[PDB]
RNA sequence: GACCCACUCGGCACCUUACGAGAAAUCAAAGUCUUUGGGUUCUGGGGGGAGUAUGGUCGCAAGGCUGAAACUUAAAGGAAUUGACGGAAGGUUGGUGGAGUGAUUUGUCUGAUAACGCCCUUUGUACACA
RNA sequence: AUUCGGGUCUUGUAAUUGGAAUGAGUACAAUGUAAAUACCUUAACGAGGAACAAUUGGAGGGCAAGUCUGGUGCCAGCAGCCGCGGUAAUUCCAGCUCCAAUAGCGUAUAUUAAAGUUGUUGCAGUUAAAAAGCUCGUAGUUGAACUUUGGGCCCGGUUGGCC
């Protein structure tokens, strides 16, 4: 996205979603961005520092973000099982 | 019959003739310059249409390549040696963009007012088309030239005519002798 | 249709119509002189009051 | 697959259809049937030169009500009976009873200009001097 | 006298343009945050001027005799990169303009402007062949060289021109007459720019943290009695 | 033999979405088409003139099949929208926001809630000086 | 830049005015040429206004420019299309002013583009024109996959930078 000379052009780079990879743009409003706050031992929620996840719109439209959110989240690896690869 | 003399038009019109944007604009051109039609604003547009078809041509084949290489290097000189296109940007892509206001600029109607003494562009222009002035030994009596860089220190009055020497005139051969000489009998 | 018709009338508004002169004025300059008195009269001052303007303004 | 043959090898069916089915637009009519040579008042010519037969005084239709003032014209060639608009105001008194007189079409190609029925020529000049050199007061028509 | 000013940070985005937390709107770009308000993309850069384009009337028989009405397509932009069009309709012409420029203040849209072919200083012409629909109008539009110049409509050429796009081919299909439906067709192609992957753009980057998030405790909707 | 439960292939169609498509009405296909190529037969190019004339060919006949022009006109239609009308059925207006590419509609409604602060409704319409 | 010295550049409007430079054109001579005419040259002449004057189409919208002035009163006419004209015509007839192109513009008929209104690239066929009553079937068009990849060994030219 640069000019010849080193000087990165292009203003706004996008936001790549998170499940299929497609590009959510700047109109779309039905794209959504999850944060999940990081937990350990000794409890307690720890403000700051998140996971973030970017749901694209059609993703949601069609209905099967859900799975999608359940698959991201486990190779992350917040999810002992819960969603299988395999069907 | 013998073989024909070939020929083929310089001037190429718009297609939309009645424009608001394109009419308003182009008359600056034509009254800053000073330019009588705008069949000479056409003209130039269409040598600048050729060369920027030519241009993109060189460009849809690929770099280091023998056609590419030559016609590029040979185009852009003769861009340089008329003065259009500087030396910064001597690499095919930017005789791409290139202006009509730059072509313009190169004419001898007004090098003569960019050099000066010609006072007004109009005044340059009945001075180059009615005979005065010169490139070097050599006259030239149209508004419309094309100066090739090197020619450019050269220009001035030429030796025929006043300015540069010989004879006053007519006006003033009748001032001096049919009036002031003409007075004592 | 009907091919009769009244041609009585032919040239009846040519005919009636007050027929004055051209009023003779000083010279047009013409060709480069032309253009660059276009050029005057647009690009200096005088326009019509809001954004867009009348080249040929009625006396008014 | 859209209908057509995007055969590689089936050249014949797309030339073939395109042929019978270029029969319909009407340049390609007017031009290979020869129609502007065997049918139409002209041979297919843009001025025809005519003598006259009588003045008229042609009901327009609506909404533009008028009397239009055309000339009936028998033209030199084919000597064919055609009915032709005379232009500008006045104008029809310039023009008598067998008179050489060269004509024009309209500008619409064949048909009606506006509101005259049938009528589908104006002229352009009479006894070799233009309609309209006679109307601005330039040039003076000969007596013959 | 007895005037005040009077901007009224109604919404989240408010009172982060007021406090001058967000200096660009890149961030509302990437971020997707709806702009409610007119006044938020005005000051945050003023440089966003302006243009019309097309007035129509349109009509309403009814009982009484006939009501009528004048629609406005106003189309406003910028010459570096950013465009709205905003279609409206009231009674009267200047109620029309007005309310027409403040939509399309509300819903403008960056365009992904690149290269012909070479890589040189400056983008000129668009990233990749788009196009739009509205109706019948499909508008395409398609990358062109340097000095080219915007080969179209004049409404689209005018569209294109407010953008800050030099050079640039289009084609339409359909009865693109109508303005209604091509400047939109238009607008909507324009868009598809962003939405649409190069291979520069499969670099993956890491998501940015929402900014909402950032400044939620300090500005934000406050309690507050008087 | 029948029924119930779960799965299964082949259709008859159906109900809900709109991912997409469509100018719309609408469509699980009229989708996978300007980001315009799975294969392939048939038909159309403004409306009248005319499915007429002329020619052949088919048939006992009626007609079928193939099928023009000159001339004429600036429309013709399609969809939906507001009224208006019916010798059809029953008993006011913007602000902002949605629903739509708009016309516009919703609000301003069945008797709660995509809305928030002679008259009417639904349908038919080739009328729209109604 | 001694802020109270006089005029270069001037943005336009002014028959107020002073010189200056020319051509178009007339022509000694020469050149040019088979021989002339032209051209190119150039003695002697030849600009300040009816001078040595440029027009051709338009001025409702498309399309750029007029709601200026008088005549005409659905008449004459304009009008490629939409439409103007029934007595206030921003469309007719004139005149004022303006716009276009400008020694060149307008008008016809043919044709190319726009016409993705012929469509292979690239149309449409539920309702707008259009899917043939349906099936068979010869030509024509098209027609599953599958029949040696990989691994190395060297030889070795082309790109760009420290060498």
């Amino acid at each position: 996205m640069e000019n010849d000379k080193g000087q990165l052009v292009e203003l706004y780079v996008p936001r790549k979603c998170s499940a299929t990879n497609r590009i959510i743009k700047a109109d779309d409003h039905a794209s959504v961005q999850i944060n999940v706050a990081k937990v350990d031992e000794e409890g307690r929620a720890i403000p700051g520092e998140y996971v973030t996840y970017a749901l694209s719109g059609y993703v949601r439209s069609r209905g099967e973000s859900d799975d999608s959110l359940n698959r991201l989240a486990q190779n992350d690896g917040l999810l002992k099982n819960v969603w299988s690869y395999s069907r | 019959p013998r073989a024909p003399r070939t020929y083929s038009k310089t001037y190429s019109t718009p297609k939309r003739p009645y424009e608001s944007s394109r009419l308003d604009a182009e008359l600056k051109l034509a009254g800053e310059f000073g330019l009588k039609n705008k069949k000479e604003i056409y003209r130039i547009s269409f040598q600048l249409s050729k060369i920027r078809r030519a241009a993109r041509d060189l460009l849809t084949r690929d770099e280091k390549d023998p056609k590419r290489l030559f016609e590029g290097n040979a185009l852009i000189r003769r861009l340089v040696r008329v003065g259009v296109l500087s030396e910064d940007k001597k690499k095919l892509d930017y005789v791409l963009a290139l202006k009509v206001e730059d072509f313009l600029e190169r004419r001898l109607q007004t090098q003569v007012y960019k050099l000066g003494l010609a006072k007004s562009v109009h005044h340059a222009r009945v001075l180059i088309t009615q005979r005065h002035i010169a490139v070097g030994k050599q006259i030239v009596n149209i508004p419309s030239f094309m100066v090739r860089l090197d020619s450019e220190k050269h220009i001035d009055f030429a030796p025929t005519s006043p300015f540069g020497g010989a004879r006053p005139g007519r006006v003033a051969r009748r001032n001096a002798a049919r009036k002031a000489e003409a007075s004592g009998e | 249709a009907k091919v009769h018709g009244s041609l009585a009338r032919a040239g009846k508004v040519k005919s009636q119509t007050p027929k004055v002169e051209k009023t003779e004025k000083p010279k047009k300059p013409k060709g480069r002189a032309y253009k660059r008195l276009l050029y005057t009269r647009r690009f200096v001052n005088v326009t019509l009051v809001n954004g867009k303007r009348r080249m040929n303004p009625g006396p008014s | 697959g859209k209908g057509k043959p995007r055969g590689l090898n089936s050249a014949r069916k797309l030339r073939v259809h395109r042929r019978n089915n270029r029969w319909a637009e009407n340049n390609y009519k007017k031009r290979l049937l020869g129609t502007a040579f065997k049918s139409s008042p002209f041979g297919g010519s843009s001025h025809a030169k005519g003598i006259v037969l009588e003045k008229l005084g042609i009901e327009s239709k609506q909404p533009n009500s008028a009397i239009r003032k055309c000339v009936r014209v028998q033209l030199i060639k084919n000597g064919k009976k055609v009915t032709a608009f005379v232009p500008n105001d006045g104008c029809l008194n310039f023009v008598d009873e067998n008179d050489e007189v060269l004509l024009a079409g309209f500008g619409r190609k064949g048909k009606a200009k506006g509101d005259i029925p049938g009528v589908r020529f104006k002229v352009v000049k009479v006894s070799g001097v233009s309609l309209l050199a006679l109307w601005k007061e330039k040039k003076e028509k000969p007596r013959s | 006298n007895t005037e005040e000013k009077g901007w009224v940070p109604v919404t989240k985005l408010g009172r982060l343009v007021k406090a001058g937390k967000i200096t660009t709107i890149e961030e509302i770009f990437l971020h997707s945050l709806p702009v409610k308000e007119f006044q938020i993309i005005d000051t945050l850069l003023p440089g966003l001027q302006d243009e019309v384009m097309n007035i129509k009337p349109v009509q309403k028989q009814t009982r009484a005799g006939q009501r009528t009405r004048f629609k406005a397509v106003v189309v406003v932009g910028d010459s570096n990169g950013h465009v709205g069009l905003g279609i409206k309709t009231a009674k009267e012409v200047a109620g029309a303009i007005r309310a027409g420029i403040i939509i399309a203040k509300l819903s403008v849209i960056p365009i992904r402007r690149g290269y012909w072919g070479t890589n040189l200083g400056q983008p000129h012409s668009l990233a990749t062949k788009t196009t739009g629909k509205c109706g019948s109008v499909t508008v395409r539009l398609i990358p062109a060289p340097r000095g080219s110049g915007i080969v179209a409509s004049p409404a689209v050429k005018k569209l294109l021109q407010l953008a800050g796009v030099e050079d640039v081919y289009t084609q339409s299909n359909g009865k693109t007459r109508t303005l209604e439906n091509t400047l939109k067709a238009a607008f909507v192609a324009i868009g598809n720019t962003y939405g649409f992957l190069t291979p520069n753009l499969w670099a993956e980057q890491p998501l940015p943290v929402s900014p909402l998030d950032i400044y939620s405790d300090e500005a934000s909707a406050q309690k507050k009695r008087f």
